[PDB]
């Protein structure tokens, strides 16, 4: 389940030529590299620490790159103004995601190309790297234009060749770090919420990756509907944090018991107030 | 290693 | 137009023991446009030095960023993060619980 991906956005500056670009890539949902036009010094940077290992030519070659999708963007913000008849006086914004997954067997599993204007899906390159899935109207334009141009190949060719290529390098080479996990630390806490009433909140702080599961159980039933679950959020450190609550009668806190499921739990925690 | 788009533009 | 309202989660790194120094972790997401204006204040007072990653987007095109700074809990102190984006009328203050 391995993967790569680089997400870019460009966004218009009203009256100035040149937009601001930004290009994050990740291995694994992991940050790796990063370009932001914005910078005194424009260029691809390391962002993780196995990328150390690469040399200045590396990052000479990603940084020209950089520079060639600066100019592909701007180009393409300017034509969907006149797609969708909008003034040049405001801001927009063009994003791309692209990149590749690997199965189980280290295979090839799919290749992705999808674009979005203004926040909403644009046109997306469809699983089997020769079609293409406009979102609406304009996006047909796009897509009628790349199909007589043959693009979807020149996607094609990178989704399945430098893409996968890379991803096995980077995987090798950061494997000490994107293959580790940190469990959780759990505890639940108890807190007022109204007359007969108390929270129940159990957390778990400090895990890696972030994929993770909470839930809460009473009587041997899990309370599917009846909880709170906060989104999964950022530490600062590299781990992330996440907690799920219920609201229970005064006098039964016992009753209940939440599980957390982390891959770094060979087996999934029982805690309880 | 960053893919570089296609000539065509959208 | 299209515009999107971002989700704020303010949040220590460690849990919050009084007098003692932590992080605190101010978590925009879901926004659109990117442009954004992030603060975080204690009693209703800028804080210094606030650091800010580096904005980056979901799977879903939304957007978001990651402020923070140092601070230390207290029994009176408060901690809040005022975020002003272009979806909202007038800026959204959001003040740290402890027990969130």
């Amino acid at each position: 389940p391995h993967s790569m991906r680089y997400f870019e956005t460009a966004v218009s500056r009203p009256g100035l030529e040149e937009p601001r670009y930004i290009s994050v890539g990740y291995v694994d949902n992991k940050e790796f590299v990063r370009f932001d036009s914005d910078a005194e010094n424009p260029r691809y940077e390391p962002r993780a620490p196995w990328m150390e290992q690469e040399g200045p030519e590396y990052w000479e070659r990603e940084t020209q790159k950089a520079k060639g999708q600066e100019q592909w963007f701007r180009v393409s913000l300017r034509n969907l103004l006149g797609y969708y008849n909008q003034s040049a006086g405001g801001s927009h914004t063009l994003q791309q995601m692209s990149g590749c997954d690997l199965g189980s067997d280290w295979r090839l599993l799919r290749g992705y190309l999808q674009f979005a204007y203004e926040g909403r899906d644009y046109i997306a390159l469809n699983e089997d790297l020769k079609t293409w899935t406009a979102a609406d109207m304009a996006a047909q334009i796009t897509r009628r234009k790349w199909e007589q141009s043959g693009a979807a190949e020149h996607y094609k060719a990178y989704l399945e060749g430098e893409c996968v290529e890379w991803l096995h390098r980077y995987l090798k080479n950061g494997n000490a770090t994107l293959l580790r996990t940190d469990s959780p630390k759990a505890h639940v806490t108890h807190h007022p919420r109204s007359k007969g009433e108390v929270t129940l909140r159990c957390w778990a702080l400090g895990f890696y990756p972030a994929d993770i599961t909470l839930t809460w159980q009473l009587n041997g039933e899990e309370l599917t509907q009846d909880m709170e679950l906060v989104e999964t959020r950022p530490a600062g450190d590299g781990t992330f944090q996440k907690w799920a609550s219920v609201v229970v009668p005064l006098g039964k806190e016992q009753n209940y018991t939440c599980r957390v499921y982390h891959e770094g739990l060979p087996e999934p925690l029982t805690l309880r107030w | 290693s960053s893919l570089e788009n296609f000539a065509a533009y959208v | 137009m299209i515009q999107k309202t971002p989700q704020i989660q303010v949040y220590s790194r460690h849990p919050p023991e009084n007098g003692k120094p932590n992080i605190l972790n101010c978590y925009v997401t879901q926004f659109h446009p990117p442009h954004i204006e992030i603060q975080m204040l204690k009693n209703g007072k800028k804080i210094p030095k606030v650091e800010m990653s580096d904005m980056s987007f979901s799977k879903d095109w939304s957007f978001y960023i990651l402020a923070h700074t140092e601070f230390t809990p207290t029994e009176t102190d408060t901690y809040a993060c005022r975020v002003k984006h272009d979806s909202m009328a007038e800026p959204k203050t959001v003040y740290w619980d402890r027990d969130m």
